[PDB]
């Protein structure tokens, strides 16, 4: 588990199971056990949403018809992929993400 | 160029969960083993000052010590005007006075019958209106414990939930502020031990390779310096006062334990360090002390300022009874750039601890001398932060609120929230 | 709900703007699609523009960047507006009530179509 | 874009008439055919490439192959002397497609 | 022709499920989430849904929601078990006015300390409502049915707005219809996701602080010519109304355990004036005017209404009884009920008493004890309805008279949550289409 | 959601528009419903995905439309008929589509796929 | 061939799990528990490790200690008593069993004492050393059963959960134990009265062929065995001692009933069972016992051993009181080798000490005028000791719900399978 | 529901579809209660992500790509499908059960993804 952390995106890129795997799982105690137990299953619905959305709901890796605007990021597929990890990445992408997502539901939803 | 999607992604964001027991046999037991995995090349900001591990677990250890305390006497009956009179036994001078011979009517278990009975009662339990109450009337009636339940300090382990994650800090020279250059992720921590005491931290978790120091602001005297001992400084406290547990039957089904004779003399509970120990363990405290503090300085240590007797003493539990020590023997000296200590302590019997009010319990006599061995790992200190114009600053010994008792354990412990859905571009499309 | 008769100018000068109005009857203006198709003088029609009164609107993207349509539900009734008039648009305007299916594949059917409204651009 | 159709026609009382509507941007969209007479505003006849609308008598009928849609008037009556147009939707490009109009004239 | 699957499709059905809070900030709207920024608020264009007020379940799930708050909040409070003692009182005969004679009383009796083995001689006035005679010896008229539960002085009773969202997969429908009765179908309607603010306003006769009608009275009622049935009447102006206690009384504390105190009454710092309400003459009657005239639909252009008090029972159902500032008033309003209208400044002053120990919600059993409040109350609201009962049928006559009404504490539920009503959404849906595959 | 706005739209126009874009106590109250509104929706997605329409907002299927059902057109339920009103005339009748739903084209088109 | 995933496979195993109880903390039941018959399935029962009782034992526990919560607690019972005998028509038995106690009591007013009195049970109050005091003062008060609650049990029917599936044997012969050939799909259990009793199981399920004999380990003379009847035996229970209940209100809302002056003689509380009927039933017990003992032992029934009065005692409830009844007469016989009634003379207890805990009784209110009940004796508790000798036994409660779900088990479902089949992606 | 336990796998094999629809559905018991509701959907979530890492995705009856090794009952594909049920076949199985959950999970699914 999160072994990956560490190496380059395109080596942890075949360790997506075993992250995956592990988003599902006197009386006071119950009460927040079970409500975290609720609200880890509705991430993993919210987000599955989000998945099927864009028309990849069974795949763990999604190709989609958006175009990569240079406009985030602007650099090469091999220091992307053989010289960073992807929390090098969240820092960058971050506050994009919301319009990405969009122009990948709309890419999905009107073209097909 | 496309936007791909990747799911499992090994990314995360600091959060603010709840996480759970794992105490080993309203907690579950843990795995055969909680396997922990490094990760490489990561480096992540931990600060131990805005953990919320500390701090959901003093609530889940008050609430623990709330019910272990339910199905337990409630001492309404002892609600009344005790007649005492001095013990005047074979005392030394310094028990002179400290504990009273009470005598009082209780309720029996027949409703119409009514029973005189005694009782040793420490000082600090009796304040007078010869004739006394206990300190508690004026706000509650006090809790007894049940004289199963035990005040032992059971470890446990705090799991995180599906999508959270543990990071432990393994950096050696970690302050608890900043990068931690080698960290792991671990299913839940390791046995924590929640030992309530004040002004020294009791068996405990040990440094390596040298003593440290931690504060939110070194420079503001606000706040607590917390020291972690490299060598522990092993206290052996006792209770050399051979006593006998009565029972009083109060009610229907309800038991009373009342201090009956001391048999033998009476002496002082009393704790021992080694003076050549906690020589040697000042002498690396002003050493890693210094590092701080310009190589010029001066550095006293002196006792602690004033107030309540839960932060002026050395507070704990030595074997069911709780000891309040003066720990004015230890702080006392001044550092330019076989004998023991005997600590004098006081036993209290009314105890309100969290600093709660209207909510106290009573602590039953234990029967029998009671002996305790434990290791000083750490103490809570306190600048006094005067005037630049002297080159002599002075640490008092602290003991505030509890939560820097587990932050001491919680250090190297943040709790992350794994964010699985990331975008890159690769070639593929479609 | 059939359309009434359309209201209109009658003459609309070249370059003005032409104001149409439709007043649906005997029902609700937001129960189904309403259009606009113009009959040219020689017999040739030509559909103009369609909405359903949530917002879905549908504009001839040859005259995208003069067509402004809309509804009011409280007086039930739709409005066209054509800005830049020119020669070519003289012709008879027909508000239809329309149908609307869709499955996998997407239909339209002009139903009931309005006597219409005559407009001659001239000055 | 205008769909293509058959020209202008005209036939002895008693035949059918057929009226055509093709075109590259057609493909297999369903076809709804219009009547157009004098003193009249337009009227569906055929919908959904073969559905008759209230009033379409059951002389009228349609079908549908290929890029070709076929419009067909058996046992003619002077009556049916009018314009014929036909509609399609299309959702790619979103617009209707009406056909040219076809005038159907009736000898005798 | 061919089955075709839709999901999104616009289908409801009633249902009853299980509202819950919405708050817009010591009571429980700590535990009760949050409001919205802006209610999102959909306009169903030409639907038209049935409505009926009086079977409504969100009526039912607040009264249930109410009385749990009220009782998980009188639960930490002390339990005035040791007050059912003897009494011995006398009169208070220090300037009393001529009015309040006899209704106040001061008692002493033993009660317990600190200390299990002293008792205290201790004294406090209570109301002549409060008190029984045992045969000057007297009891608490709560101490031979159960033991009441004294109020906690830090909590308050001002009810707070609360709104009922309907969880997911559900929705709320208001009716818009200016002219919306409460039963049959409503052709303006909209779909919200919570309702507006409900206060939980507590009163008998006169319903306050509620939600006003709009360019005219409201009638209501579920069987107009059945009697047994209460007619709820919704203004379109508010009639201001003033209700003070002029005693300016103090508030002791008793040591009655370890770490209970009972709020006794002193000594009343001043005169003895009964506690009264205000209602101006000239709107009340201007209001009754317009309460007569939409009333006259109902029954005909030529019987005469008549207006008169309440027929008899206890307390809580003769009198207007609220709680005004932490104080319970018990009003009597005979001098607004008391008028007949055929065919075509001033105040009106209520007296009221008031009462310490509330059996509030027609539950036996289980009583509260309100503290006094320090000094003189005095608090302004707006009768924003009433609840009237028509007696009986009179057969063959010209007159009906209508006589306020308590009930239930529904009715002042209905009033709110009457344009409103819960239904289940169904996404799925079939339908024959030409498709295949 | 509020997607309900075509409520009173006839079904040829909502189907359309309807291709755009798409303590102790209460803990028990707030842990319910989101307990529930999370088995329904589970129960919704199983029950297109036992009909073969996992990802589609409009499926088509292989269930022919028994002559029992409405036999009434197919001009006026699309253009004079809301889907309100179309519940209320097939209710009832619901449960044998979902059953003729779930065993065709779905139990007996998986088999057929690899046999 | 290549692997084929399949998700709905008919299969199951062993599981544990929570169930809930469906009446007619509890839910509403079913039309009818609609049992799908599995044909051509051979599924193995174990009777004695089934966890379906384990868990109607903490229920039934709960609802009762729930169903006491509301009620009055008798902490002022706890006082002195000046006790007396009971004369004036006593009979010859039942002498000393009844006491006429006063007390001082608590009022509404908690400065005010009434002198009030009762009659006690001989089993509920002991000397304090003329001066009495009620047994439970020494270990705790406890709570007074409300007047408005009865003890009548109410079917519960226990239903599998989603992903869960319950399994009923119809089996004829089933020995409790083993392979079932005859199994259905039951979605809830079907209605199980909760009686409790002792020695002899009331109102319970017949065998339907014949006496059939049930144990652990038959040859473990430390196990129990269960015994049931193909044909009732009728057991008329009654208490001839028609008395008042008298109000004494000791605080307030508070009410103690109490009992007042029985009207008429003393009489001892009694069940009749038919002689014949049980030497019938015996003799249908002894031939089975012969199958598992040999066909040449001497079976000897013979009364309780010792313990206390609710193990060597048939023990039950009788419309609101608590019966303690000395079946000494039942099991007293010998079998070799091949009108009239039994009165078993009972002693009705009003402080009751449920379920074995220590620590929490229950006060039983007397229940006015004459008590009589029917019932039917379905089963027996046996324990035994070249002649064997049974007696009856007195064991855990849960033996008496062993008897009801004896045919019922709970299975968990798996949905995933995988299966070679000649097909590739 | 469960009708197919004694009939033969593959007649049991046209009714997936009622074994599917069954599996899912004082504050004391509704916290008992809920907790089985919750154990329930989680289940059946983790049931359907284990199909959808395996490439099952929504279906019922899949076919993958994994070979079946000789080496699991040796028999053949008449046996395995007219006179056995799914009972005896999980019995048999069993053991050789994570063996084959590892090679749908990696062998087929991350292969063909990095093969894609
Ligand atoms: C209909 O609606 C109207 C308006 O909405 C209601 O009229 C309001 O009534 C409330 C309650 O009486 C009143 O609020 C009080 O107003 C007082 C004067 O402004 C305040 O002094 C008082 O504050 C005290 O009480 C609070 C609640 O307990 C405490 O939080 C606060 O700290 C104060 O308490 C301290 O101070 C008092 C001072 O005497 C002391 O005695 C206490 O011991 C403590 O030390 C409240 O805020 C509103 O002001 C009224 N609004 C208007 C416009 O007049 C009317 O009651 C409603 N009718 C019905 C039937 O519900
Ligand atoms: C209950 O009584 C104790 C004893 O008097 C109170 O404690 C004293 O409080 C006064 C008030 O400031 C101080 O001056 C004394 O120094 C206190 N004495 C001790 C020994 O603490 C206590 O405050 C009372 N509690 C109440 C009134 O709630
Ligand atoms: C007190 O009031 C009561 C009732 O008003 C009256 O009967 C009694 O005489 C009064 N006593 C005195 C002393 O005023
Ligand atoms: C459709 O179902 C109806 C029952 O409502 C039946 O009468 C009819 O014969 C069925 N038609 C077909 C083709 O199955
Ligand atoms: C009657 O009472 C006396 C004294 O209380 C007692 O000794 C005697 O045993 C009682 N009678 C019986 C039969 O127990
Ligand atoms: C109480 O006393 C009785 C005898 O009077 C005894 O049997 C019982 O065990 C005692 N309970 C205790 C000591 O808890
Ligand atoms: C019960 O019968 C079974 C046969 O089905 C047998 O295996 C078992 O040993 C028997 N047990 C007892 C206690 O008789
Ligand atoms: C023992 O006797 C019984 C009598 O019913 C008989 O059925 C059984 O076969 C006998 N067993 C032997 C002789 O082994």
């Amino acid at each position: 588990f999160l072994g990956a952390a560490g190496s380059t995106m395109g080596a942890a890129s075949m360790t997506l199971t075993v992250q995956a795997r592990n988003l599902l799982s006197l009386t006071v105690w119950g009460i927040k056990q079970l409500q975290a137990r609720v609200l880890a299953v509705e991430r993993y619905l919210r987000d599955q949403q989000l998945l099927g959305i864009w028309g990849c709901s069974g795949k763990l890796i999604c190709c989609t018809n958006v175009p990569w605007n240079s406009s985030w990021s602007n650099r090469n597929l091999s220091e992307i992929w053989d010289n960073m990890t992807w929390l090098q990445w969240d820092k960058e992408i971050s506050n994009y993400t919301q319009i990405i997502y969009g122009l990948l539901e709309e890419s999905q939803n009107q073209q097909e | 160029l496309w936007v791909t999607v990747y799911y499992g992604v090994p990314v995360w964001k600091d959060a603010e969960t709840t996480l759970f027991c794992a105490s080993d046999a309203a907690c579950v037991p843990t795995d055969p083993n909680p396997q922990e995995i490094h990760l490489e090349n990561v480096t992540e900001e931990f600060n131990m000052w805005k953990n919320n591990m500390v701090e959901q677990m003093h609530t889940d250890i008050i609430s623990l010590w709330d019910q272990s305390l339910k199905p337990c006497v409630k001492l309404t009956p002892l609600c009344v005007t005790l007649q005492c009179t001095n013990v005047t036994n074979n005392i030394t001078d310094d028990m002179r006075g400290e504990l009273k011979n009470c005598s009082f009517n209780m309720t029996t278990e027949l409703r119409d019958k009514k029973q005189k009975v005694y009782s040793l009662f420490y000082r600090l339990d009796v304040v007078q209106i010869k004739e006394y109450r206990l300190i508690n009337c004026n706000t509650s009636a006090c809790t007894q414990a049940c004289p199963k339940v035990s005040f032992e300090p059971i470890p446990i382990h705090y799991c995180a939930p599906a999508g959270f994650a543990i990071l432990k800090c393994k950096d050696k020279k970690f302050n608890g502020t900043g990068p931690c250059p080698s960290v792991s992720t671990v299913q839940c921590t390791h046995g924590i031990k929640p030992v309530v005491s004040t002004q020294l931290l009791l068996n405990g978790s040990l440094a390596e390779e040298e003593v440290m120091i931690r504060s939110e602001n070194i420079t503001n005297n606000a706040k607590n310096i917390l020291v972690q001992f490299n060598t522990p400084v092993q206290i052996n406290c006792t209770r050399p006062n051979n006593n006998t547990r009565k029972s009083i039957r109060i009610g229907p089904g309800q038991a009373f334990y009342a201090t009956g004779d001391i048999i033998g003399d009476i002496r002082q509970a009393h704790c021992n360090v080694s003076k050549a120990t906690w020589n040697e363990t000042l002498g690396k405290v002003v050493k890693q002390l210094r590092k701080h503090f310009g190589n010029n300085t001066i550095i006293r240590f002196a006792n602690s300022s004033g107030g309540d007797l839960e932060v002026t003493t050395h507070s704990f539990n030595c074997g069911g009874e709780f000891f309040y020590c003066n720990t004015s023997g230890l702080f006392n000296s001044t550092w330019i750039s076989n004998d023991s200590i005997t600590l004098p302590c006081r036993i209290k019997q009314i105890i309100n601890m969290w600093q709660r009010i209207g909510q106290c319990m009573y602590a039953p006599p234990i029967q029998g001398v009671i002996r305790c061995v434990s290791n000083i790992t750490g103490l809570i200190l306190t600048r006094d932060g005067g005037s630049t114009n002297s080159t002599t600053e002075t640490f008092r010994p602290g003991g505030g609120d509890m939560r820097d008792n587990w932050r001491s354990e919680l250090y190297k412990y943040k709790v992350v929230k794994i964010e699985p859905l990331g975008v890159a571009p690769t070639r593929c499309k479609r | 709900q059939a359309p009434l008769p359309e209201s209109g100018p009658g003459v609309v000068r070249p370059t003005g703007t032409l104001s149409l109005t439709c007043t649906a009857a005997y029902g609700s203006i937001s129960r189904h699609f309403w259009g606009w198709v113009r009959q040219s003088p020689q017999g040739t029609l030509e559909w103009i523009a369609h909405m359903h009164h949530l917002g879905v609107k549908y504009v001839n993207p040859s005259l995208k960047n003069r067509v402004s349509i809309s509804m009011d539900t409280s007086k039930n009734q739709m409005s066209l507006t054509l800005k830049t008039v020119t020669a070519t648009d003289a012709a008879k305007y027909h508000c239809v009530r329309m149908g609307a299916r869709m499955s996998d594949i997407a239909f339209f059917s002009f139903g009931d179509w309005g006597p219409g409204s005559l407009v001659t651009v001239s000055s | 874009y205008v769909l293509g159709q058959s020209s202008s026609m005209s036939v002895a009382p008693g035949q059918t008439a057929k009226i055509s509507c093709w075109g590259y941007y057609m493909g297999t969209k369903p076809v709804n055919w219009y009547q157009l007479k004098p003193g009249r505003a337009p009227s569906l006849i055929i919908s959904y490439d073969d559905e008759r609308a209230s009033g379409t008598p059951a002389r009228f009928s349609g079908s549908h192959s290929g890029s070709t849609a076929t419009l067909t008037i058996s046992n003619v009556v002077p009556a049916d002397e009018a314009d014929y147009f036909c509609q399609v939707w299309d959702s790619y490009y979103e617009e209707i497609y009406f056909g040219g109009g076809t005038a159907l004239t009736v000898l005798g």
